[PDB]
């Protein structure tokens, strides 16, 4: 029971996809074809969250491949695990990306909705229990900011009781691929504060600094940083598709964590991250897989956790261990932390224990902080956004599609509350 | 003839559940399947075939705990209409334990009770496994609490709360599952036993020498208290007593009613040698502050009513002899009110040892109980750890959103603060 | 406040499609000034075929039309609009409160 | 017993009988010649529907071959199965087609239609029990509508106690491949509510569709077009023939159906429809065997369901199922199209179930709608008929055959009620 | 010496024939060939030669269920005299099984019942087994119970109607084929008891586990049903009870007639176990609502005249001591002019299984047949789906076409109407 949906948007998420099925594939014993060859039957117990049972024993993934143009879905069919998707899901567009909000939103988005929602509403009725919506997208572009951004403004007027999970690559200090993705990224914040309900802010310049330092690698190719980002990803729902010992599932992972309606921004975590030599040094053991997750080296979301703080901190356990290892190690790091977390919330770590580790391993940390570190993320997209707009540089296009001067002082009018809001609950008191 | 009925309400108290079952089958020869090669009527509906299916109802919301049991080694076992699953969890929300799921699958469950209490003609109490932790073991306990006040009211209700920790918390909103299912049980509920997570890693530690203690091993420590608690009804002995006999006892006035348990003695394999534990050692290790098993100072208050429940081979002069040590003692302060306050009760069973668990085979247990002074300073501590999370309105809105009222907040603080008050009224000397 | 789990109702299950499409447009503006109010439930003609009768408001008043007022006495079921399966879902409730949805009245 | 005569009129009727005969006569197991070679003896035990027994073991069909050209009835002549025909049966004329209405019923019907009639008293004489006469017609062409429409009026004069029914090609909204085509419907809808009981009226335009999407295929021959509605006209008379947990015949469905006795024109449909490749990703089972019949997409005749609403629904099934699985169906899509059937209508699923499957397939399903969504395919028609009328163009040939300018108004006053009907039983409720 | 016969008009009782005569030659050990390796002569009209033919006159209008039977496993059992078949069915047309088909065959059906007691010098009685839906089983049975009544008037005419349910219905005229019916039968009935095929579904999902049931698989529960009311005669027991007596203990006025019928236990053969399944257990399961064969809620009316019909091994003082606790509930409140309503036959014949079928080999059954109040709901629906298809005139064109008048329609509905006013006429209480 408990199905989620799978839903993929934009060049980069449906990338991520074709690396994050095949990581679900090799947990549960998965052939290309769609049969299985796994030796546990405790894979088999929980199938039903991704899949849909064909005839002759064959498992196909619940995911739908919204895009823009046929390019990347091309890509992804003529790959490896392209065939193990149903062919009624790939559903595409002809008049390419734009890399505009105001075409994959106001153009290409009012003809290509319902050629979505129809199939997600036959993928909706094959479900006994459904439980919510993951989506792959990415802030930057501008068909996983258009449409990845229109989707939630649809389903939720469909599913207004469900939990809607966003796994969003988030535009880095330094590099920048897009002139305009200041553009991007303020006009999708408007459209993720309104209707879902946690948001993973991963982004790339602390990626490959772990894929640097910590892996000890040369040529990072996005075939690892995706690797890097799916281990994190499978990570999340682990809690709900195999036995666990204090368990956790997606609802648990948002009572937990969200201290307000707006305040749902997390970052995520990984460890043991070993180098390829490096492994015989260190020792594995949980007071190893502690010390590495609580340092600002391990953080995938480009911020210091030393500036700002911490709200609530979760930090899902995998593998077979002993709960008092775990919550001695959960109570040190917070008396030699205790000035990173915020004052008024007491016993701030929930934690969460399987018994399943990866297939090679044996145990494995995924951690999902949230933090008021982030302030330095909205204080350096929004003052893009400031000198891109004295200006008014790169405006003569999305007003070429109908779109007024007013809404992007809204959009930005939203954002200024939520700089302050990390500011308002920093050094408030009791 | 006497029949009591056992019911596990959430993950926690059923995991426990997992850990008793697998016992009383040690104590009576029965094997997982319900074979064996009058003691045992009060846990086994037995039919004229062979097969004595226990006198269990294991509800919980979400359905990943209970194919375990569906799967495990008690598969055939359990009466499998008695396995109740649902759809969505509650998910630590209490809004989402008594008013979106506990409403739906409230008379699957009363209905399954209703036709077990008729197989029994003298059906003598409860026992509701259940933890302050999560939204289902404290939202559906407190919703089923006033369903079984309904139908019966008379019974005794007996609860067994895992205790949150005074130092680790593996939840955000758990000091505000504890305040929340305070006020719905207080008016119904009848002896609720509070055993502390912490206090157990710290017998582990030092009087067993285990470093890494599992949830298999922290649950065969409460699976020796609930039997001994149960061990007079199962068996026969120089001076018994029985589950209607604890509440008269123990509950001075009707509001406290939270006493806490302590096994002993707690020894490793390799110290099983080395010492002899007699009558008048064991009973001087109940009363230490180290080894009571919720983590609180107990010489920072004083006992309104204990309770001593001895099994194994136990001679009763030597315990008028070291009862009687322990009154002449410094540190011990009774309360002034009451002139003696023990309840003794002997058995004639030695502890049971489970195969792989690390305890080591005595001839003799106690499973102490006592009303205590002094847990209500932690009690105090769940309110300061409620204030600061209600001044600044933090994780309200999964409450109102789930059916749920505002003024449903201060108001249930207020009567736990009404419970602060009467510790410390107990406390005073009335003096002429 | 529940205008999502009404309004997806609307034109789903009870007036979907072409055909009373001129029916349930009335059914919007007639609500506008509306739902300030805290909750809206809707009559239904059958538990097997969800039919819409009336539109209500809980304060139970009708403001398109059968009675006025509601009893508790007269209700038959509870139901609940389960929004993962555009389907209703029984309660074992017999007052009101923020799970109950949809009514079904009596003969 | 309880035998049906097929008789064929016009070139789109006969080179469906060139199929139909394939179709049916691969389920009893028939050769080109004529004798038997079926495994099941479920087959013979009801060969005398549509058969004759001859000397030497052979069967030999109960079908009337009817033109005004030695054209086509040469091609199904020479064609496969041409020969497994009475050779006494291939009554045919002279002048050719002449596309033309007041031809093939005022000039060359009057000449050739006792010519017919004797044939087919000659096959009626043979059977003991008379069934009905299910008739091979379209409306579009002129030799498919003045003598398909005139056995009607000659056949119930010696039969007025019978069922009559039609099989019927209507003309496709977007391509018309007759340009008089709103002369020869409007001529036939007048001699069909007179004196027949229902008419399958299917479309093209709704069907070459389904041969792209849901069939998936590239060239679609009138192969593939014939091999479709065919799969579907054998459904409904395959209860009379074979044993069925729950039996229906061709006055069942005829009794349940009607309502009134002028509203009886139906809507087909079929599923499984697979692809080639994609028959490997959709589960056999009868909650999806109905979830593909009532979508929008699989009727074949080219109207929309979702405009207008239902009155009666039948669902002929095949295969070997359950029926808790039917019956749970069947209310599960009545709760989801609640406001699609009418209100003074309850109960309104039809449901039979048969126990043989086509040969190869393990369950199947044939669909029987009635609907008021045919109220504009009337008109559509009657519109082209109100142009064509007003300039009164190619007015020239029918009056050139001695027709009056009133008749045309006359068939017209005709269809001016039976759109009206589909409206007034629309929104009349009590 | 004491014989009863069977007809099965239409094809829903004849399909429920197949499992009937199944059935018997089970607990006789008669072959399908009549061959056999003293009290049967109930049900068969021996030969000289070894043979048992049985006393059923399959009378049908269409031949295609029959030739199931003429090709099945028995063949060979029935007389081929018996089988009446006809050409064209009446195809759901009260006006074609009433006026135009079923006037054919009529003095082929009654002059081979007339053939049949001649072989009985102590006729029993009728078993018409047929069902509402269509207007062959609900259009010639109302032709057939005019014309036996004129044969005998005196004789006990048992029919077993197939209900038409509330949620599922597989036809379209199916409420003008159940108003037609009643009017013409209702003077000349004897006790029809109501099936229905809806609820079926729920016992064979919930209590059986069985997801897939087929229409071989509803028929075997109305096998055990139509086995425990004539297994008074074939089998001695402690208290029996003839087919003349069901109609004086359970027929209040010459309209209420209308019992529904429920048998329990109806378990999976995995829960065989588990359970002990008392006398005093399984009696309370008939008095379920979730277990009742007609989909009502029989907490919303009364009852007016209950009968029990155990068999198997059961003591008779412990089914004093069930009723005696049934009497004393809440819930089952009967009717107040009734002081005491039950009936109670005690048999000594176990449940015999067939093999194939789902269904657990207890030691003990019961067939209520309880004629409670609450069904004229069920009534009253049948006539709101009347009134909503005849102000709009649907359907009526094939019955005036084929010997029926505009006038027989509202005409019987107010009969109807009458019978529903008979319950509300048993509801009120004649007080002082
Ligand atoms: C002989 C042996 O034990 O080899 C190991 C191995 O040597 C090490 C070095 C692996 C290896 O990882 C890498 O080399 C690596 C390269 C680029 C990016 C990330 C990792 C391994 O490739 C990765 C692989 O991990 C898995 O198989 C997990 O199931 C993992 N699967 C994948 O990432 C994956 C890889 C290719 C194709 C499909 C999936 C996973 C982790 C989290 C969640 C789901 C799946 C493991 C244990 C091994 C190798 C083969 C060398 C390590 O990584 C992981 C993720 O396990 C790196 O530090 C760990 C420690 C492992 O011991
Ligand atoms: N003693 C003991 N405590 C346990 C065990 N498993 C979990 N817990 C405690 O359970 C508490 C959390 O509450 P749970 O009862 O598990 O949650 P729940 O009521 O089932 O509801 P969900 O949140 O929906 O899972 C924590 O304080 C854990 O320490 C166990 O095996 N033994
Ligand atoms: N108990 C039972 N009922 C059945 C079975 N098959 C069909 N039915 C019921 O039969 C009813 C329809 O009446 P039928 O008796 O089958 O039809 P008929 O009397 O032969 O009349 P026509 O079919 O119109 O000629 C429906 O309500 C079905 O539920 C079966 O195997 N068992
Ligand atoms: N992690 C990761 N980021 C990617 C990948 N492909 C593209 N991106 C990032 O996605 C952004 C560009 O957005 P893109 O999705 O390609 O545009 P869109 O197709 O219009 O949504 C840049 O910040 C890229 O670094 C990938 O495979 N992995
Ligand atoms: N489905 C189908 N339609 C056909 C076929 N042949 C012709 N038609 C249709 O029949 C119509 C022309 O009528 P036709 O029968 O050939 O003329 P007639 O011989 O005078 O009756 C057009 O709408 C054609 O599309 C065929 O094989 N299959
Ligand atoms: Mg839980
Ligand atoms: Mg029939």
């Amino acid at each position: 029971m408990r199905e989620i949906v799978h839903i993929q948007a934009g060049q980069c998420g449906n990338q991520i996809g074709a690396k994050f099925w095949e990581v679900i594939s090799d947990e549960h014993g998965i052939d290309p074809t769609g049969t299985y060859h796994g030796d546990s039957d405790l894979q088999l117990d929980r199938i039903s969250v991704y899949y849909n049972e064909a005839t002759g024993g064959k498992y196909v993934p619940r995911a739908i491949l919204v895009d823009l143009e046929p390019g990347t879905m091309d890509s992804v069919r003529s790959g490896p695990f392209g065939q193990i998707f149903r062919p009624d899901n790939f559903v595409f567009g002809q008049s390419g990306a734009g890399n505009n909000w105001a075409k994959g939103h106001y153009t290409e988005g009012a003809e290509l909705v319902d050629s979505v929602l129809d199939v997600v509403r036959k993928e909706a009725e094959s479900c006994d229990c459904l439980q919510g919506f993951q989506l792959t997208h990415s802030l930057g572009g501008g068909t996983g900011s258009g449409m990845g951004t229109l989707l939630i403004s649809k389903i939720r007027e469909e599913y207004p009781d469900r939990i809607m999970n966003t796994f969003s690559v988030v535009p880095s200090p330094k590099v920048s691929d897009t002139v305009v993705e200041p553009y991007n990224a303020t006009l999708s914040v408007h459209q993720l504060v309104e209707n879902t309900d946690e948001t993973y802010c991963i982004d790339n310049e602390a990626l490959y600094d772990i894929c640097f330092r910590t892996l000890k690698l040369t040529t990072p190719t996005y075939g690892d940083l995706n690797h890097l980002v799916s281990a994190t990803m499978s990570g999340v729902t682990t809690c709900l598709r195999f036995p666990g010992q204090l368990n956790a599932d997606l609802r648990k992972l948002a009572v937990n964590m969200v201290p307000f309606p707006r305040l749902h921004f997390f970052m995520p975590g990984f460890a043991p991250l070993t180098s390829r030599g490096s492994q015989q040094y260190r020792a594995l053991t949980v007071p190893e897989l502690t010390q590495q997750v609580f340092d600002a080296k391990n953080m995938m979301a480009a911020c210091d956790p030393r500036h700002g703080r911490y709200l609530t901190v979760a930090a899902v356990f995998r593998g077979r261990m002993s709960m008092k290892e775990v919550d001695e190690q959960m109570l040190n790091v917070q008396n030699k932390n205790s000035s990173y977390f915020v004052e008024w919330i007491p016993n701030n770590v929930k934690t969460a224990v399987c018994d399943i580790p990866p297939r090679g391993l044996k145990m494995a940390v995924t951690f999902i902080g949230n933090s008021t570190a982030i302030q330095e993320l909205f204080k350096r997209i929004s003052e893009q956004f400031t000198a891109m707009f004295r200006r008014k540089a790169f405006l003569h296009w999305y007003t070429g599609e109908g779109m007024d001067e007013m809404e992007f002082t809204e959009a930005e009018s939203n954002m200024n509350d939520l700089v302050s809001e990390y500011q308002q609950y920093q050094d408030a008191t009791a | 003839m006497r029949e009591c009925i056992s019911i596990h309400v959430g993950q926690a108290g059923v995991q426990i559940g997992n850990a008793c079952w697998e016992l009383y089958c040690l104590e009576h020869g029965i094997q997982p399947d319900g074979q064996m090669p009058d003691s045992f009527n009060t846990f086994f509906s037995e039919t004229g075939a062979g097969k004595h299916v226990p006198r269990a109802v294991f509800v919980d919301l979400e359905p990943t705990v209970i194919d375990e049991v569906r799967t495990g080694t008690y598969r055939q076992l359990f009466h499998p209409e008695q396995l109740i699953t649902g759809k969505e969890d509650a998910a630590n929300n209490y809004a989402r334990g008594h008013y979106t799921i506990g409403k739906e699958i409230i008379d699957l469950v009363l209905d399954r009770i209703r036709k077990l209490a008729d197989q029994c003609t003298g059906l003598q109490g409860f026992l509701v496994f259940h933890s302050f932790g999560g939204g289902t073991g404290s939202g559906f306990t407190s919703l089923l609490m006033e369903r079984l006040s309904v139908d019966y009211g008379k019974k005794s209700k007996l609860e067994f709360s895992i205790y949150p920790a005074p130092q680790v918390s593996t939840a955000v909103v758990e000091p505000y599952n504890s305040i929340l299912t305070t006020h719905t049980t207080l008016e119904h509920s009848d002896c609720a036993f509070m055993v502390d997570n912490e206090a157990i890693y710290d017998i582990c530690r030092r009087n067993l020498d285990i470093e890494r203690p599992t949830y298999t091993n922290l649950n065969r420590l409460i699976s020796q208290i609930v039997s001994s608690i149960t061990a007079s009804l199962r068996f026969d002995g120089a001076l018994n007593v029985d589950l209607t006999e604890f509440q008269t006892n123990l509950v001075p006035y009707p509001r406290i009613h939270f006493p806490l348990a302590t096994y002993a003695p707690v020894i490793s394999a390799e110290k099983a040698y080395h010492e002899q534990l007699s009558v008048a050692e064991i009973t001087n290790a109940c009363f230490e502050p180290a080894n009571q098993m919720v983590k609180c100072d107990p010489r920072h208050g004083k006992y309104m009513a204990c309770c001593l429940l001895y099994r194994g081979d136990v001679v009763p002069k030597d315990v008028n002899a070291a009862i009687a040590t322990i009154k002449t003692k410094r540190s011990i302060q009774f309360v002034d009110w009451c002139p003696t306050g023990f309840k003794v009760g002997i058995n004639y069973q030695p502890p049971t040892v489970v195969p792989g668990g690390d305890l080591a085979k005595v001839q003799r247990a106690v499973c102490m109980l006592s009303n205590t002074t002094a847990i209500a300073e932690a009690w105090a501590r769940l309110d300061h750890k409620f204030d600061l999370m209600y001044a600044k309105r933090a994780f309200v809105h999964w409450y109102v959103g789930e059916g749920m009222e505002e003024g449903e907040f201060s108001e249930a603080r207020e009567d736990m603060a009404a419970l602060e008050k009467d510790y410390e009224e107990v406390g005073v000397d009335s003096v002429e | 406040t529940n205008k999502l789990l009404i309004k997806n109702a609307l034109i789903h299950l009870t007036l979907a499609g072409e055909v009373n499409k001129k029916e349930r447009e009335d059914v919007f503006e007639a609500m506008k000034e509306y739902e300030d109010t805290n909750q809206m439930i809707i009559l239904v003609r059958e538990v097997n075929v969800p039919a819409f009768r009336a539109l209500y408001v809980v304060v139970v008043k009708k403001i398109i039309g059968g009675p006025k007022f509601l009893t508790e006495d007269v209700v038959d079921v509870f139901c609940r609009y389960d929004s993962g399966g555009k389907k209703l879902s029984k309660l074992s409730s017999r007052t009101f409160g923020v799970t109950t949805d949809v009514v079904v009245l009596k003969s």
